[PDB]
């Protein structure tokens, strides 16, 4: 049970590290509001606190998603709604020439989050997600296998992908 | 600066940043994070920030 507490801790701590890392990249932030980093490094935080305070205000959709994984929040609507935002945000930055470039970046973003969540079906509804991704990417140049390859890379098995896809 | 490379960019200039970025990517005994990040900067620049490009 000691192990239980330790592992959960490692997970939550990791999230803060990720949030912390993103804060650096984010340009919405001000250096003087260093206070946030101090808070992040300073201690473990409540999940809700992390979610409500950090993820939503800084629109870190990926982090939010991962966090809810640990929480194990099942609610599909909320989970899906969060996914919609991530996808929508991605569209904003893109310009078109980088169809391929965005193609990679998009796959990159998805795979990373995908690796963390993919083990559980609630955040990563493979069935729901695949079409969603295709639909998103559809308004882009296409090469076949672009969508599925990401899931394979995500950590999804060939056998799992096959049955769902066939369905 | 690997996490913010604007500062390098500002002082040094974009070209020089790219060059250094290339060296870090290639550079040996470097952490994967560093190499990947530098590769990313070299290849894509900063997303929705500094763009990497030929201009007429």
């Amino acid at each position: 049970e000691f192990l239980h507490e330790l592992e959960e801790k490692m997970e939550v701590a990791r999230i803060q590290l990720q949030i912390q890392e993103t804060l650096q990249r984010q340009y919405s932030h001000h250096s003087s509001v260093q206070d946030a980093v101090s808070q992040l490094d300073s201690e473990l935080m409540d999940i809700t606190k992390l979610y409500g305070e950090f993820a939503d205000p800084f629109k870190l959709a990926e982090c939010k998603l991962a966090i809810i994984h640990c929480a194990g929040y099942s609610d599909p609507i909320l989970v899906q709604t969060l996914w919609q935002d991530i996808i929508e945000k991605e569209l904003s930055d893109s310009v078109t020439l980088s169809s391929s470039d965005r193609m990679h970046a998009l796959s990159l973003k998805i795979v990373l989050l995908g690796k963390i969540y993919a083990g559980t079906p609630r955040f990563f509804p493979l069935d729901f997600i695949v079409q969603f991704l295709e639909q998103q990417v559809c308004t882009l140049n296409w090469d076949v296998g672009f969508v599925i390859q990401t899931m394979n890379e995500i950590g999804v098995p060939l056998p799992r992908l096959l049955e769902v896809y066939d369905q | 600066l690997l996490v913010e490379i604007e500062r390098f960019f500002k002082l040094h200039q974009e070209d020089q940043a790219c060059a250094t970025c290339l060296i870090l990517a290639c550079s040996t005994c470097d952490r994967e994070v560093s190499a990947w990040a530098t590769r990313a900067f070299f290849r894509y620049g900063g997303e929705a920030q500094m763009r990497f490009t030929t201009l007429p």
